[PDB]
């Protein structure tokens, strides 16, 4: 079914260029926004760029403004990312991510390719959380009061793997959208500025880094923000 | 599927070398294979789930804040700003158009050619071979007759039966 496969990663010297690709299969390529997201060693997710489903808009992160260029060859069903003037700051695993048909959530992710360059706050998560086997755990994601009505996305990143979409939760604790293959043990809640992801009957496979995210489309400018990620350890 | 007896709501039947389909009247758009309706000009909260083009509807996009976009229905992909079946994404036909074929165990795209052209077995069944197609449309008696215009057959009004 839905598949995203990245290509073009490798080692590059600071100052040179590199082009990444993402061959998409299993869905209507023209009906989905496509994004690039990077993750540096030991850190959380970092949104890079997005391109509109029909191709009318392109948005970029400030750290890559003027150096990276996102593109799509709608015919070949391929997403490109041209990277010029590379820096050691750009060392990361790059994922191509697909947005849902009817939401800003990144509901499908590629496995990532490694790039090594060598020669106001919206969202907040606690750095870690723990729980014993079979118990219940609630993960917290806290918004600023200026964005009290925002919906947030939750993502699960198993150790050694790339992230996957879990659920989007809005005000009132309403499930706005849900990812594929999510077990019933996972639920969401809300309270004021807080958004929660809850897990009951915790398993060893729930040991993961859970990431909070949200889109921000003010005016004619788009930005996707990520929290720091909550690393969950399962005891027992 | 669309046959010679199919009635097109606010449309009319047309014929190519390998299939029949409904074509909309005036400035209407297809909502399904046999129904034409007025298109909305702007997608917003008041026009959600209304047609905005051939096999396209306005979609509520959940976000911060909510937005609205015109997107192709399930099973269609937007190619050059035209919704076509997903199986026709990379099909090039030339003097024809790609349609969905359901005769094989898996869905495929096949070329249906303009009147006067037929699939060319020596060219991957593209519409690059000259051939004849008999009009199968059943037009009104005494008032209409089948004629080929712009590569398709359609019922045309006779002279004086305006
Ligand atoms: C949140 O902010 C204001 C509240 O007045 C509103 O215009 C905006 O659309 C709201 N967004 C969502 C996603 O609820």
């Amino acid at each position: 079914q839905v598949q995203l496969v990245e290509s073009g990663g490798g080692v590059v010297q600071p100052g040179r260029s590199l082009r990444l690709s993402c061959a998409a299969s299993g869905f209507s390529f023209g009906s989905h926004d496509m994004s690039w997201v990077r993750q540096a060693p030991g850190k959380g997710l970092d949104w890079v760029a997005v391109i509109w489903y029909d191709g009318s808009k392109k948005y970029y992160a400030d750290s890559v403004k003027g150096r990276f260029t996102i593109s799509r060859d709608s015919s070949k069903k391929t997403l490109y990312l041209q990277m010029n003037t590379l820096r050691a700051e750009d060392t990361a695993v790059y994922y191509c991510a697909r947005a849902a048909y009817d939401s800003r959530s990144l509901d499908y992710w590629g496995h990532g390719t490694l790039v090594t360059i060598s020669s106001q706050p919206v969202l907040t998560q606690p750095p870690s959380a723990s729980a014993s086997l079979g118990a219940s755990l609630s993960l917290t994601c806290t918004l600023s009061s200026a964005y009290s009505n925002y919906s947030v996305d939750w993502y699960q990143q198993r150790p050694g793997k790339g992230p996957r979409f879990v659920m989007r939760v809005g005000t009132g604790g309403i499930v706005r959208s849900k990812g594929d293959g999510i077990p019933d043990r996972f639920s969401v809640l809300a309270s004021g500025l807080n958004r929660y992801l809850t897990i009951q009957n915790i398993q060893e496979e729930d040991e993961s880094d859970y990431h909070c995210g949200a889109d921000h489309g003010s005016g004619s400018n788009f930005l996707y923000v990520f929290g720091t990620g909550t690393k969950v350890t399962v005891l027992g | 599927k669309v046959t010679v007896d199919t009635v097109c709501k606010r449309g009319f039947l047309i014929q190519m070398s390998g299939h029949l389909e409904c074509k909309c009247e005036n400035d209407l758009v297809l909502v399904n294979e046999e129904t034409c309706e007025e298109k909305v000009l702007k997608c917003d909260e008041k026009t959600v789930n209304k047609p905005c083009g051939d096999f396209s509807k306005c979609i509520k996009i959940d976000g911060n804040p909510v937005s609205y976009a015109c997107k192709c229905n399930l099973g269609y992909d937007m190619v050059n700003n035209v919704c076509i079946p997903n199986e026709c994404k990379q099909v090039t036909c030339g003097n024809g158009k790609c349609i969905l074929d359901t005769s094989n165990p898996v869905k495929t795209g096949v070329c249906s050619c303009n009147i006067g052209k037929v699939p060319n077995v020596q060219d991957q069944n593209k519409c690059s071979k000259d051939g004849e197609t008999k009009c199968s449309l059943k037009c009104l008696k005494e008032q209409e007759t089948c004629k080929a215009v712009d590569g398709i057959y359609k019922c045309d009004c006779k002279d004086g039966f305006i």
